[PDB]
RNA sequence: CCUGCGCCCGCCGCCCGCCCCGACCCACGUUAGGGGCGCUUGCGCCCCCAAGGGCCCGUGCCAUUGGCUAAGCCGGUCCG
RNA sequence: GUAAGCAGAACUGGCGAUGCGGGAUGAACCGGAAGCCGGGUUACGGUGCCCAACUGCGCGCUAACCUAGAACCCACAAAGG
RNA sequence: GGCCGGUACCCGCGCGCCGAAAGGCGUGCCCCUCGGGGCACUGCGCUGCAACGCCCUGCGGGCUCUCCAUCCGACCCGUC
């Protein structure tokens, strides 16, 4: 903790991928569901509505010198009364992504 | 033995809803769930015990007392002052003040608190080594 | 704020008829959730009592009654007729509430809880602010004392708003009445 | 129940006097969202309904066995850790890869086996007995149920917990001593620094 | 009053007043001038086979991008993206193309005067007095790249030859940084602690909710 | 017991892979009660609602060249 | 006809020819009818987990030492205490 | 704040000036009469919105082909 190695500033709030917008017997892979760490209510996700996020994973082959990958997306609208958001990405996430971390920056700010 | 009762006079914090934080005097009891609460800024109204957190300040007043006598009794028992100096009543005020800090103020607070950490570290080391 | 019921008073009469071209005027004090529901319940009662149907009837006015002093607690009495699963019955219910409107909503919920009677089944015969020293019912009459005092045996712990709500709280809550 | 969203590497849960079903639904949603839990002191879980009702329920659960090969059908566990684990398996879809990977994150123990002794044990307010049952209704402890069902290690867990409790009493008195000395140290710095430290006064308590 | 602005703009009389048909009633008599037949080129070098379309001079005149209300020349901003993410800088003025123009100052943050998009910055409630700084010398051409030819591929031999040479930002930008840095440090020391503040970088340490955080 | 050309163990010079971004915090116990500090060991004082708190250079391009270095803090490592 | 997931009739609609959302599963029950896509909002049905939605805000009733009770059709229980 | 769209017509630009620019600037008649507001004479033409990036034989870009994983769906067809 003290004298640690890693990123020295976090300008992004963590979030967990939580699934897809799904009915009881359908999935709509176009939009994913995201839980932002620290947001608990429907009004507060109205602030993040717009602030883009990044799914950062890492593949097996090295391309452009790195295994790390990034898929880009943003918080479209709230999803429910408990601070869950719908996230729209450039290309739909893998189903394996649910449960993993996602970075939610503040770029399109105000 | 119980240390806090619902009875005519006792001021309670309002601990839920749009109106968090207000202090209200229980001027009457509707039934076993609801009460009449009155305040200097707010007109007397019914409000539920589940939305009332009672406090330790009581005021010696009538039943459903007139607004003027309720005010005069409230400063007679200096409820706002006593609440503010109470540790409980200071908790809410300090959380609002910490809510009000902007970035430069928060940076000055960080700098002020790092030196305090170093100071208490120095002092604790000295006193521990002092105590043989 | 918002009241689920309102007490209207509704005045109506039969259509003018070239025999007796001035029909008699009927006034009623109704409870309903809004104007159209009050009117629709009004024609119910005039059809089953005064033999007047809406088609051969005419609505003169609907007005909404409000409470004189919402800031004072009042002992209310409601004489009500209801339909059980096996017939009809007559009840008296006493409440304490700052408004007759809130007391009536209290009574509908209490009837739907104590007797599984839905609102389509309850007819409020009469409402009267039955002041104290005349209340017949234990639950109301036991709150008639100055120097009343009691604790909160049952109080929820819950963040003041939803924002403070966390799944994990390191410390056991401190409850004391 | 949406998920805590905390980023801890593991979350340790002091399951004493919590409700089996609700603690298990909260934990199940934590696991499905991906957070690794470790529920300890599982033997102390309170369950609504009398001990007699839970006894009768668990013996109905015992009669259920595959006729033509008993070893194949229901596997009736006895340890409180395993009974809770089965309960959470009830809420998790365990016939899918997501489901089995979900239960992989779940470690349930009786007592608090190290290295979970030297770890703050987080409780779940949404399931405490004090806040979830009305004081006066009959309930039972999962440990007392399992003892009466065929778990033969009740005495062992009692022995290990009495040892752990006294060993923690000693350390807590040590931290009382250290805390009073640190209180003295905080005032030592406070009366040493004046105007330099006013800024913390309106946000301190 | 966007609607009232729209009505006042849409009024016929005020459309006359804006398009300025008067003072076109000045030059060309007391009547509006005629137009003619320009473009007598009559020299087409090449005849395209498909229906001919010429290039567009965009006659549409976009509104300049608006600045935030909470941004005033003299604010301390928070960068968010790029290599300077988290750096706390000073907003000098909005340059003419629509982007913010910021300074570190370069002595303390290492962030020079640089162009940053308004999206990727957050206002802070703090202000500095920069009445005494000269900025008019700054414009878009100051930053216009004039990117060189794509015939240079950066190889291993160039990787550190560029680093060990100074064929980089030319010396007049160096010189510029000195004047702005001096003229703004003189006013930064007036505010206590602000030098340390700008030296720091903004980090979102655990238990910090941005929507809860003021700025 | 651990392969006579096989392997095990220690050191440091490092390349990678994986995790992560402060991936910091040990009371039991009841909740119609409890907690901390003092002395009649019973009585006082103060506090209890939520960790919603504490702690921590927390501030350096995961971090420029150098030099010195109190006290303190932390990491590795020896020993007990 | 004792009754029948029984036989024969009347008005209407459905299934057959029909997907789709809900009723756990069901041809005809509830909503609803359809080109392929993006966005928003709904019907029926729900918001503890499975499972997207609240362990939301209120008031009562129930304590089941019988598998307490928990969905229009519906998958039942009575007379009586 | 989301999704779509970016112009031959609705908008818009030029035929005057000031203004980096949003834009401001004329005359005459009605209204309040402060602030200013309303109305008006109206003509020729032209009329596909922009700024800046990344990469360009690359460990690049993307593929409707192949294998595999994961979430959701999903009973085996012809037939009486
Ligand atoms: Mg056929
Ligand atoms: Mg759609
Ligand atoms: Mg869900």
């Amino acid at each position: 903790v003290k004298g640690r190695t890693g990123q020295r500033v976090r300008l992004y709030v963590r979030g967990t991928i939580l699934g897809y917008k799904r009915s009881k017997s359908n999935q709509y892979e176009t939009a994913s569901l995201v839980q932002i760490e620290g947001v608990n209510t429907r009004e507060d996700v109205a602030w993040y509505g717009g602030k883009r996020m990044a799914y950062v994973y890492k593949a097996k082959t090295k391309s452009n010198g790195t295994h790390y990958r990034c898929i880009w997306g943003k918080v479209s609208r709230p999803h429910g009364n408990t601070g869950v958001v719908r996230a729209k990405f450039t290309s739909n996430l893998p189903a394996e992504a649910m449960g993993k971390k996602v970075r939610v920056f503040m770029y399109p700010s105000s | 033995p119980f240390k806090r009762f619902v009875e005519i006079g006792r001021v309670a914090l309002v601990n839920y809803g749009k109106d968090y934080g207000r202090l209200v005097v229980i001027v009457d009891v509707v039934d076993q769930n609801r009460a009449l609460v009155d305040a200097p800024d707010m007109v007397r109204c019914q409000m539920n015990f589940k939305r009332l957190s009672l406090t330790d300040i009581k005021i010696d007043i009538k039943r459903i007392p007139k607004k003027a006598t309720l005010i005069k009794a409230m400063e007679e028992a200096d409820v706002k002052t006593k609440w503010e100096n109470s540790s409980w009543g200071k908790k809410l005020i300090v959380q609002k003040k910490r809510a009000a800090l902007n970035d430069f103020d928060r940076f000055k607070v960080m700098l002020a608190k790092i030196k305090r950490g170093g100071a208490i570290r120095q002092e604790l080391a000295k006193l521990k080594k002092e105590v043989a | 704020v918002a009241f689920r019921f309102h007490q209207y008073q509704v005045v109506g009469r039969a259509l003018p008829t070239p025999g007796d071209e001035q029909p008699k005027i009927y006034r009623m004090k109704l409870w309903a959730t809004n104007e159209v529901r009050a009117k629709s319940k009004f024609w119910y009662f005039l059809r089953k009592l005064k033999k007047v149907k809406k088609s051969n009837g005419q609505m003169l006015a609907i007005n909404e009654i409000f409470e004189k002093n919402p800031t004072t607690i009042k002992n209310y009495g409601i004489w009500l007729r209801y339909q059980s699963r096996t017939g009809y019955h007559n009840m008296y219910k006493e409440y304490r509430d700052t408004t007759l409107n809130g007391a009536v909503e209290q009574m509908y919920t209490e009837m739907a809880s104590r007797h599984r009677v839905r609102s389509p089944c309850i007819q409020i015969i009469k409402t009267a602010t039955v002041n104290f020293k005349l209340c017949k019912r234990d639950n109301t009459k036991q709150f008639h004392n100055s120097k009343i005092k009691f604790p909160l045996v049952y109080q929820k712990v819950r963040p003041p708003t939803r924002k403070l709500k966390t799944t994990y709280k390191a410390t056991r809550p401190n409850l004391f009445m | 129940v949406s998920g805590s969203g905390v980023c801890a590497k593991r979350v340790v849960v002091d399951a004493r006097h919590h409700m089996l079903g609700r603690l298990a639904s909260i934990v199940a949603k934590e696991l499905l969202n991906g957070q690794r839990v470790v529920v300890v002191r599982c033997e102390e879980i309170c369950m609504s309904g009398g001990l007699v009702r839970q006894k009768m329920k668990y013996l109905r659960f015992l009669r259920k066995r595959m006729n033509t090969k008993p070893s194949h059908g229901p596997i009736h566990f006895r340890a409180p850790a395993k009974i809770l684990w089965r309960t959470i398996r009830g809420m998790i879809p365990h016939k899918t890869a997501r489901g089995e990977a979900a239960l992989a994150r779940l470690k349930a123990y009786e007592g608090v086996p190290p290295p979970y002794d030297r770890t703050k044990r987080m409780v779940i307010p949404d399931a405490l007995k004090v806040l979830r049952l009305q004081p006066g209704h009959r309930y039972c402890l999962l440990g007392q149920l399992s003892k009466e069902v065929g778990w033969n290690y009740a005495d062992t867990i009692r022995e290990l917990e009495e040892k752990r409790k006294e060993k923690a009493k000693v350390s807590y008195d040590r931290r009382k001593q250290l805390a009073k000395l640190r209180v003295k140290a905080e005032k030592a710095a406070e009366e040493k620094l004046g105007t330099q430290l006013e800024i913390l006064a309106p946000i301190k308590y | 009053s966007k609607m009232a602005l729209g009505i006042k703009r849409a009024s016929r009389s005020h459309t006359y007043h804006r398009r300025g048909l008067w003072a076109i009633k000045a030059k060309h008599g007391g009547a509006l001038p005629k137009a003619e037949k320009p473009a007598a080129v009559a020299e087409p070098k090449f005849y395209p086979a498909d229906d001919v379309k010429p290039r567009t001079v965009s006659t549409r005149k976009p509104h300049p991008t608006k600045l935030r209300s909470t941004i005033t020349p003299g604010t301390v901003l928070i960068l968010l993206a790029g290599r300077y993410m988290g750096k706390r800088v000073v907003f000098l003025k909005q340059l003419q193309s629509g982007l913010l123009l910021i300074t570190g100052p370069f002595k303390i943050n290492g962030v020079p005067i640089r162009r940053v998009n308004q999206a990727y910055v957050i206002a802070t409630s703090t202000k500095v007095d920069i009445s005494k700084v000269n900025v008019q010398k700054f414009d878009d051409k100051y930053f216009a790249r004039e990117k060189k030819t794509r015939a240079k591929k950066t190889e291993g031999e160039l990787f550190e030859s560029d680093k060990e040479a100074t064929k980089n930002l030319p010396d007049f930008k160096k010189d510029d940084q000195k004047v702005i840095d001096a003229e703004l440090i003189k006013a930064i020391d007036a505010v206590p602690d602000l030098k340390n503040y700008l030296g720091a970088r903004f980090s979102l340490r655990d238990g910090d909710k941005p929507h809860e955080m003021t700025f």
